[PDB]
């Protein structure tokens, strides 16, 4: 997410045994890093 | 502050045009 020029990132990492779906249960992402770069983002691409 | 002893010529090497957005 950004937020006042901070670009916030989140992540889990969790073990899963369902290649057709994400998982019914519950999981909390912590924050990875929250970088200062002040840009404006209105689309993404991933990268392969 | 005052920079006239720096950054005076005139000096048109200075140039202008979100919070803390850098819009280049």
């Amino acid at each position: 997410k950004n937020i006042d020029g901070y670009f916030k990132i989140y992540s889990k990492h969790t073990p899963i045994n369902l290649v057709r779906d994400l998982p019914q249960g519950f999981s909390a992402l912590e924050p990875l890093v929250d970088l200062p770069i002040g840009i404006n983002i209105t689309r993404f691409q991933t990268l392969l | 502050w005052n920079s006239n002893n720096l950054d005076s010529k005139g000096n048109y090497n200075y140039l202008y045009r979100k919070p803390f957005e850098r819009d280049i």
